[PDB]
C-alpha cells in the first residue's frame, strides 16, 4: 500500500509534468528536450503495462484473477481447517 | 361515479375490524357491482368479500362472486384468479355460471385463447355487463404476443384475438404500434431486443469481494 | 376432558393478558422503566411472544377442525386479539416485529394474502438475526403463494442454509426446529422441480444426498409420474398451510375431514397446473434455430395422432417457455436458449468462512476469560 501510494504520487507528478511540457510548446515554443525522448519513455511504460490490448488477453487476465481468488479462497479454507483443528484441541 | 364515493369509507372499513363482519357485505357487494359496472377494481375489498363468503357459506352470492371472477380474468396474469380458487369450495365453484367462468378462466390461464373464444356463451347477459371485458381479454392476449413473439403471422394474430377482420385487426395491431412486415407478417419486437441475457455478462464481484477481504 | 379444557385455560389466560396489554401499554412508563432498570436478563420477553403465537395457533387449529362453520375462533382472534395487538404501539426493542410476526403468521394460515406491501413498509427497524429469519420464512411463503418461483427459492435457501448469523441459545428455535428446517426444505424441493435446469444454486442449501433423492423424483415426475407427484403433494400440503397440530382419529367425527378436503382441493388445482408446465419445461433447447424438419421432430416429440399438434404447440409455447421469431418465407423458426452460470456461491462462502473462524476465536477467548 505504501508502494502504491508512492506510485500514485509519482503518476500525479507525471500528469502535472506532461501538462507543463505540452503547455510550454503551446505558449510560444518548448518541449524540444522532451520530444522523441519522452515519447520513448511513455512507450516504454505502455509496452510493458498493459501488455498488448485484445479481448483474448483481458479474458486470460480475468481467468487468472479468478484462479488467484480461488487460491486465496482455498487459503481461507486451509486457515479455517487449521482453526477447526485448533478449536478442537484447545477445550 | 359510485366507486370513489364508497372508496373513501371502504378503505377505512378494510383496515378496521369491520372487514370480518358480514353486516358490511351490502356496501362491499355493491362496491363489487360498481367494479363491474364502472370498470374499477379493489383487491382488498374483493378478498374480504370472498373470505366472508368462505367463512359463512350461507351468504354466498353467485352474481357477486361471478363479477369478482370475471374481473379476476380481466387482471391476468395477476394472482386474483388464484385467490378466487383458494376461497371457494367445489360445491360453490361448480354451480352456474361459476363452473363455466372457471373453465373459461383456466383456458385463459393455460393460454388456450382459441378454445376460450369457441367455448364462450354468446347470449349470456352477465358477460355483456362487465364493462370493458372484451378489450381487456384481447390486451392480455396481445401482452403474451408482445413479450413472446418477434414477428407474428397476420392470420395467427386474428386467430389468437378471436376472428378479427382486417379492419378490426388494425384497431388491435395499431393499438400496440405493431408494423406490417413482408410476405405477409406483422412485426412485434426485434430479435436483439427480446434476448438481453442478465446472466454471464457479470463478474463485477471484485470491488465488493476485495472490500470485505481488505482486512 | 383435559385437552379441550387446557385450550380454554390458555384462552382465558390469553384474553386476560390481552385485556391487561390493551389497558396498560399507552401510558405506563412507571411500570415499564421499573421493568427496564431492575433485571439482568432479557431473552424471556422474546420467548413468551413466540410461545404464545405457537400455542394459540395449535389451539385455533383444533377448534376450527371440530367446528367447521359459523363459530367464533377466526373473528374473535382476528377482530379483538390480532387487530388490537397490530394497532397499538411496539414496545421499544424488537417487540413490534414479534407482534407483526404473529399477525403475518395468522394472515398466512387464513390465506388472506395481500397486505405485505403495508407490513413491510411499517417494518423499518433493524433486522437483528432472529427477526430476519422469521421475516424470510413468511416472505418465502408469500413469494410461493404469488407463484414467484425464482424469488421464493432465494429466500427459502437463506433460512434452509441457516447461516444468517443467529446466536440462539436460550431455547428460542423452538420445539419444532427440525420440522421448520424440513418445512423450508419441502418448499425448496418443490421450487427446484419447477426451476431446474437453471440452478446451479441448490448445493448451498440442500446437502448432496437430498439433491440426489429429489433429483430422481424430479426426473421421474417429468417423464412419467404419478407417484412422485402423489408423494410430493402428500408431504407438501401437510407443510404448506402450517396447521401446527392435528387432533385424534376416530370413526364418529366428520369435521377434521371437511378441513382436510378444503385444503387438498386448493393446493391440488394450482400444483396440477404448475406440474404440467414443469413437464413442458422439461425438454432441452438443443439448438436455437429450427427449419421445418427440426420443428416436425419437435411436434412428433410434443404429441402424435395427428390432429392437432401445431395448434397445441402454440399453446404449449405461449405458456411462458418459448420467445421466438417466425419467417413464413424462409421456413425457419428462430429462438434463443436461456443460460445461467456458476462460481457465484464461493464469493459468499469466503465471507462466511471468515465469520466462522472469528466466532470460534470469540468462543475460546470467552471460555478462557474464566481461567485468567
Amino acid at each position: 500500500s505504501d508502494l502504491q501510494q508512492v506510485g500514485g504520487a509519482s503518476a500525479r507528478i507525471q500528469d502535472a509534468l506532461s501538462t507543463v511540457l505540452q503547455y510550454a510548446e503551446d505558449v510560444l515554443s518548448g518541449k524540444v528536450s522532451a520530444d522523441n525522448t519522452v515519447g520513448r519513455f511513455l512507450m516504454s511504460l505502455v509496452n510493458q503495462v498493459p501488455k498488448i490490448v485484445p479481448d483474448d488477453f483481458e479474458t486470460m487476465l480475468n481467468s487468472n484473477i479468478n484462479d488467484l481468488l480461488m487460491v486465496t479462497y482455498l487459503a481461507n479454507l486451509t486457515q479455517s481447517q487449521i482453526a477447526l483443528n485448533e478449536k478442537l484441541v484447545n477445550l | 361515479a359510485m366507486f370513489e364515493q364508497m372508496r373513501a369509507n371502504v378503505g377505512k372499513l378494510l383496515k378496521g375490524i369491520d372487514r370480518y363482519n358480514p353486516e358490511n357485505l351490502a356496501t362491499l357487494e355493491r362496491y363489487v357491482e360498481t367494479q363491474a359496472k364502472e370498470n374499477a377494481y379493489d383487491l382488498e375489498a374483493n378478498l374480504a368479500v370472498l373470505k366472508l363468503y368462505q367463512f359463512n357459506p350461507a351468504f354466498f352470492q353467485t352474481t357477486v362472486t361471478a363479477q369478482i371472477l370475471l374481473k379476476a380474468l380481466t387482471n391476468l396474469p395477476h394472482t386474483d384468479f388464484t385467490l378466487c380458487k383458494c376461497m371457494i369450495d367445489q360445491a360453490h365453484q361448480e354451480e352456474r355460471p361459476i363452473r363455466q367462468i372457471l373453465y373459461l378462466g383456466d383456458l385463459l390461464e393455460t393460454c388456450h385463447f382459441q378454445a376460450f373464444w369457441q367455448a364462450l356463451d354468446e347470449n349470456m347477459d352477465l358477460l355483456e355487463g362487465i364493462t370493458g371485458f372484451e378489450d381487456s381479454v384481447r390486451k392480455f392476449i396481445c401482452h403474451v404476443v408482445g413479450i413472446t413473439y418477434q414477428h407474428i403471422d397476420r392470420w395467427l394474430l386474428a386467430e389468437m384475438l378471436g376472428d378479427l377482420t382486417d379492419s378490426q385487426l388494425k384497431m388491435w395491431m395499431s393499438k400496440y404500434g405493431w408494423s406490417a412486415d413482408e410476405s405477409g407478417q406483422i412485426f412485434i419486437c426485434s430479435q436483439e431486443e427480446s434476448i438481453k441475457p442478465k446472466n454471464i455478462v457479470e463478474k463485477i464481484d471484485f470491488d465488493s469481494v476485495s472490500s470485505i477481504m481488505a482486512s | 376432558q383435559w385437552l379441550w379444557d387446557i385450550i380454554d385455560e390458555f384462552i382465558y389466560q390469553f384474553q386476560s393478558f390481552s385485556q391487561y396489554r390493551c389497558k396498560t401499554a399507552k401510558k405506563s412508563e412507571e411500570e415499564i422503566d421499573f421493568l427496564r432498570s431492575n433485571p439482568k436478563i432479557w431473552n424471556v420477553h422474546s420467548v413468551l411472544n413466540v410461545l404464545h403465537s405457537l400455542v394459540d395457533k395449535s389451539n385455533i387449529n383444533r377448534q376450527l377442525e371440530v367446528y367447521t362453520s359459523g363459530g367464533d375462533p377466526e373473528s374473535v382472534a382476528g377482530e379483538y386479539g390480532r387487530h388490537s395487538l397490530y394497532k397499538m404501539l411496539g414496545y421499544f426493542s424488537l417487540v413490534g416485529l414479534l407482534r407483526l410476526h404473529s399477525l403475518l403468521g395468522d394472515y398466512y394460515q387464513a390465506i388472506k394474502v395481500l397486505e405485505n406491501i403495508e407490513l413491510n413498509k411499517k417494518s423499518m427497524y433493524s433486522r437483528v438475526p432472529e427477526c430476519q429469519v422469521t421475516t424470510y420464512y413468511y416472505v418465502g411463503f408469500a413469494y410461493l403463494m404469488m407463484r414467484r418461483y425464482q424469488d421464493a427459492i432465494r429466500v427459502f435457501a437463506n433460512i434452509l442454509l441457516y447461516i444468517q448469523r443467529t446466536k440462539s441459545m436460550f431455547q428460542r428455535t423452538t420445539y419444532k426446529y427440525e420440522m421448520i428446517n424440513k418445512q423450508n426444505e419441502q418448499m425448496h424441493a418443490l421450487l427446484a422441480i419447477a426451476l431446474t435446469m437453471y440452478p446451479m444454486r441448490i448445493d448451498e442449501s440442500i446437502h448432496l444426498q437430498l439433491r440426489e433423492k429429489y433429483g430422481d423424483k424430479m426426473l421421474r415426475m417429468q417423464k412419467g409420474d404419478p407417484q412422485v407427484y402423489e408423494e410430493l403433494f402428500s408431504y407438501s400440503c401437510p407443510k404448506f398451510l402450517s396447521p401446527v397440530v392435528p387432533n385424534y382419529d376416530s370413526v364418529h367425527p366428520n369435521y377434521h375431514k371437511e378441513p382436510f378436503l378444503q385444503q387438498l382441493k386448493v393446493f391440488s388445482d394450482e400444483v396440477q397446473q404448475q406440474a404440467q408446465l414443469s413437464t413442458i419445461r422439461s425438454f432441452l433447447k438443443l439448438y436455437t434455430t429450427m427449419p421445418v424438419a427440426k420443428l416436425a421432430g419437435f411436434l412428433d416429440l410434443t404429441e402424435q395422432e395427428f390432429r392437432i399438434q401445431l395448434l397445441v404447440f402454440k399453446h404449449k409455447m405461449k405458456n411462458l417457455v418459448w420467445t421466438s421469431g417466425i419467417s413464413a418465407l424462409d421456413g425457419e423458426f428462430q429462438s434463443a436458449s436461456e443460460v445461467d452460470f456458476y462460481i457465484d456461491k464461493d464469493m459468499i462462502h469466503i465471507a462466511d468462512t471468515k465469520v466462522a473462524r472469528r466466532y470460534g476465536d470469540f468462543f475460546i477467548r470467552q471460555i478462557h476469560k474464566f481461567e485468567e
